[PDB]
RNA sequence: UUGACCUCGGAUCAGGUAGGAGGACCCGCUGAACUUAAGCAUAUCAAUAAGCGGAGGAAAAGAAACCAACAGGGAUUGCCCUAGUAACGGCGAGUGAAGCGGCAACAGCUCAAAUUUGAAAGCUGGCUUCGGCCCGCGUUGUAAUUUGGAGAGGAUGCUUU
RNA sequence: AAAGCUCCUUCGACGAGUCGAGUAGUUUGGGAAUGCUGCUCAAAAUGGGAGGUAAAUUUCUUCUAAAGCUAAAUACCGGCCA
RNA sequence: AGACCCUGUUGAGCUUGACUCUAGUUUGACAUUGUGAAAAGA
């Protein structure tokens, strides 16, 4: 049980990876490469009104 | 240097229960807060100075207030632990500054303290009236009465005419002279006593 | 108070009256049994300061234990392992003869609880002790808040676990730098120091 | 073999006086 | 990981004194050189001093508040008077402070 | 109390603080003689008498062998200071006996 | 002769208690060897395995005969760090803490040593009509007051149940 | 009837085969500074312990041993439930 | 994969003024160990 199960990652590297993922999330070709069906989406990144 | 020459596998402690223990501690803290409402969850702690030459620059929270601090703040030693004030009878006030700071701390606590009566129908003189019993309150004495300035302020400004002249001879010279006097103090009273004995013998 | 006079005179253990009473009482207790009930404590000041009271439920048992070191129970008194540079005559028991006395008294009367014990006399062969015991089943004991802590089941056989004063002395439960290894329990401290703690995010 | 509730709630006289005159109070601290 | 190991590739082919009771708190004295002395000042005020917009006010620096005990004299100081609070100081450090126009006085 | 010099080294080193004088703590009162303790101890001494090694040190001090009495007391007791205190106490006992006689 | 104590007994006397199981964890006692040191009586394994006694849901420890040398901290326990450091060690393989600091959790108290002496005011048990009464324990000291943080004796004027 | 605060001339009891010393065994990082036990000796009243190099002298700083209770944070290859 | 030969950081049994220990035995001191006398001395 004392095998290394968990990996310690720098918080800066975690936040950098999150920022890169959010930057890739605004690229409509990368959505197609990811495999989601976003052809009928009006705009990327998709913003819905908070009143709804 | 690896210390694995004993039966180390018999006493390997792993920590998979770290989030579970944190959840258990948080549940215990929530239960304690619910039981002790509306009182704060912790006791009032004094500000004390750390021992040794390494940590004496910094202040921290202590165990409890001293008896002379309680006497100068007007809080009896029996009433003090019942209104959320920690009491330490071992600690003493060897200086005026820590004493004054702790008495000011206790005075602020007593000024901000709301004391409900033991019987609601029959309030007493030292007890808080019902029209003033309502206000926004705090539940964390460690947060509301924390150590606001732990270290000395290391950045101050003085005028150029207010610059100290400095010790005569230089700071390094003063350090070396103090060290020399400390190392050579005993031979000086020895030589002075020998000279005084010689003067008494041949006056 | 006369108990102060008894204390100050019991301090002078080399005086004529104290030596005479110690000799005659040593003879009397040697003629008596190894473990026997004493009707009243022969050292009332010591018994009172160790916790005896004139109340129904306090019993005094006088006991004698053979003094000296211990001998390892091997046949022909010789070991067949590595050489030890010592004999069986120079083995020392890690607990006191007072603690052994408390053991034997508790085993003789296990329905009570050992509170404390004290040295009363000694000779070349034996050491003599008096043990105070409290009955946890007596109503006068159970109603008294100064003693009803011993009625709890956690205090069953304190002398067997070293919770009496001689037990604390032999376990070395003192504050300070001279007792770094044993102030919290020697085996517990050793296990704490030899435990390899491996965190998740190491 | 457990102690009775009344015997467990028996308390000393000076402790009774101190609990009578200085009990655990209900209080709050302003922010 | 196991699949990157070479074993998978190799599959099929196999003095002086003794100081009893040493307390490190006795010998706690971190040292700082004068070339890092201005770094203890916050960036805006230090920029104002090095620009020269405040000609009638001198900075006072407490080394013990920043965690240093001895002021050493590696490097050079600008021509700005600085009062330095220190427990220890070296001779040429205090001398370069005097050339810079400041003063080093002792604290405990 | 002596005011500190405000230096990290030398005589009277340390940060300058306003020292206070304190009421003497009752825990530090141990060792002081009380009237009750003095009376009881003297009466118990008169009741009990002296130890054999105490009488030996009395004999040596009567004979004038002060260093021998100190050596014998140190051998019996284990500590030089305890030997000195026992020797001066037996000086007091001998002086009281002589002033009585 | 009749009694009163003290001590030691008897009783299928009235009322109670202990044994054994379990033993992962805990408190102690006792205690190896393989192994590592070229071998090996120091050492290491290890103050471990086996063996024995004793509790609980935790146990144990615990409110300083402490640490420190500081501008002083302030019961115990556990985590991180101190630190593989101070230190110990044939012919060296190796062994190895503690103060401070941050945190989790925090809680303080009871006796003996005093004459209530203008009143043993204290307590077990039996019978009860449940109001109490007896047999006793106890002055070789049960109540109340005091525990060093003090307290005791006075003076003082307000507060609390 | 108890209880707290304030001031004070005064008083202020505080644990003995115990502390400590030597020796032997064992243990420790404390084979110059550790603890425990056995044996021998055996204390004192501003006294006693400690202040990690033996001793003497003069000081200083800390506590107040040899009686006792007490939850929590801590451990958990046994039992029950999940 | 017997026997025989050779090697081992070899294991084990036995012996001896081999080494270090030890049971047992012997000797000395201390405590258990008290009470008096009659002398010799300091």
């Amino acid at each position: 049980i004392w095998r290394k199960w968990h990996v310690k990652i720098n918080q800066g590297q975690k936040r950098f990876a999150t920022a890169s993922a959010l930057a890739a999330s605004a690229v409509a070709p990368l959505l197609m490469a990811r495999g989601h069906q976003v052809s009928t989406v009006p705009e990327v990144p998709l913003v819905v009104d908070s009143a709804a | 240097n690896n210390h694995f020459r004993k039966h180390w596998q018999r006493r390997v402690r792993c920590h998979f229960d770290q989030p579970g223990k944190k959840v258990t501690r948080r549940l215990a803290r929530r239960a304690k807060a619910a039981a002790l409402a509306p009182r704060p969850v912790d006791k009032l702690r004094p500000i004390v100075r750390c021992p040794t030459v390494k940590y004496n620059r910094r202040t921290r929270l202590g165990r409890g207030f001293t008896l002379e601090e309680l006497k100068a703040a007007g809080i009896p030693r029996l009433l003090a632990p019942t209104i959320g004030i920690a009491v330490d009878h071992r600690r003493k006030n060897l200086s005026e500054e820590s004493l004054a700071a702790n008495v000011q701390r206790l005075k602020d606590y007593k000024a901000r303290l709301i004391l409900f009566p033991r019987k609601s129908n029959k309030p007493k003189k030292a007890d808080t009236p019902k029209d003033q019993q309502t206000a926004e309150t705090t539940t964390s004495l460690r947060t509301s009465f924390g150590v606001e300035q732990p270290l000395a302020p290391g950045f101050t400004e003085i005028s150029k005419s207010e610059i100290p002249a400095g010790i005569e001879g230089g700071a390094y010279r003063a350090l070396r002279k103090a060290r020399s006097d400390a190392r050579l103090v005993g031979v000086r009273e020895k030589r002075a006593k020998e000279k005084a004995e010689a003067e008494a013998n041949k006056k | 108070g006369a108990l102060k006079y008894l204390e100050e005179l019991s301090k002078k253990k080399q005086s004529d009256v104290v030596r005479f009473l110690l000799r005659v009482r040593c003879w009397e207790y040697r003629q008596l049994n190894v473990i026997h009930r004493a009707s009243r404590p022969s050292r009332p000041d010591k018994a009172r300061r160790l916790g005896y009271k004139a109340k129904q439920g306090y019993v005094i048992y006088r006991v004698r234990v053979r003094r000296g070191g211990r001998k390892r129970p091997v046949p022909k008194g010789a070991t067949y392992g590595k050489p030890t540079n010592q004999g069986v005559n120079q083995l020392k028991y890690q607990r006191s003869l007072r603690a052994t006395a408390e053991e034997r008294v508790g085993r003789r009367c296990s329905n009570l609880r050992v509170l404390n014990s004290y040295w009363v006399n000694q000779d070349s062969t034996y050491k003599y002790y008096e043990v105070i015991l409290v009955d946890p089943n007596h109503k006068a004991i159970r109603r008294d808040p100064r003693i009803n802590w011993i009625c709890n089941p956690v205090h069953k056989h304190r002398e067997c676990r070293g919770l009496t004063s001689t037990g604390k002395k032999s376990r070395g439960l003192n504050k300070g730098h001279r007792f770094n290894k044993t102030r919290a329990g020697r085996r517990k401290t050793w296990k704490r120091h030899n435990t390899l703690s491996l965190w998740r995010y190491r | 073999r457990r102690l009775s509730k009344e015997d467990a709630s028996r308390v000393l006289e000076k402790t009774k006086k101190r609990l009578t005159h200085f009990p655990q109070r209900k209080y709050a601290v302003k922010a | 990981p196991t699949r990157f190991s070479k074993t998978r590739k190799h599959r099929g082919h196999v003095v002086g004194m003794r100081h009893f009771h040493l307390l490190r708190n006795h010998y706690w004295r971190p040292s700082i050189n004068i070339d890092k002395l201005w770094s203890l000042v916050p960036s805006d005020v230090r920029e104002q001093y090095l620009s020269g917009q405040k000609k009638d006010t001198a900075p006072v620096i407490d080394l013990l508040s920043h965690g240093y005990a001895k002021l050493l004299g590696k490097g050079r100081l600008p021509e700005i008077p600085v009062v330095v609070r220190a427990r220890y100081v070296s001779a040429e450090a205090e001398r370069k402070v005097k050339e810079a126009g400041g003063v080093v006085e002792l604290v405990a | 109390p002596v005011e500190r010099t405000g230096l990290i080294r030398g005589l009277n080193k340390g940060h300058k603080t306003t020292r206070r004088v304190l009421k003497e703590r009752p825990s530090r009162r141990k060792g002081a003689q009380s009237k009750r303790t003095q009376f009881v101890r003297s009466l118990i001494r008169e009741v009990a008498g002296l130890a054999p090694y105490e009488r030996r040190v009395i004999e040596l001090l009567r004979n004038g062998k002060d260093k021998r009495a100190r050596k014998f007391s140190k051998k019996k007791l284990g500590t030089f200071g305890r030997a000195k205190r026992k020797c001066e106490e037996l000086q007091r006992i001998i002086a009281e006996s002589r002033r009585a006689h």
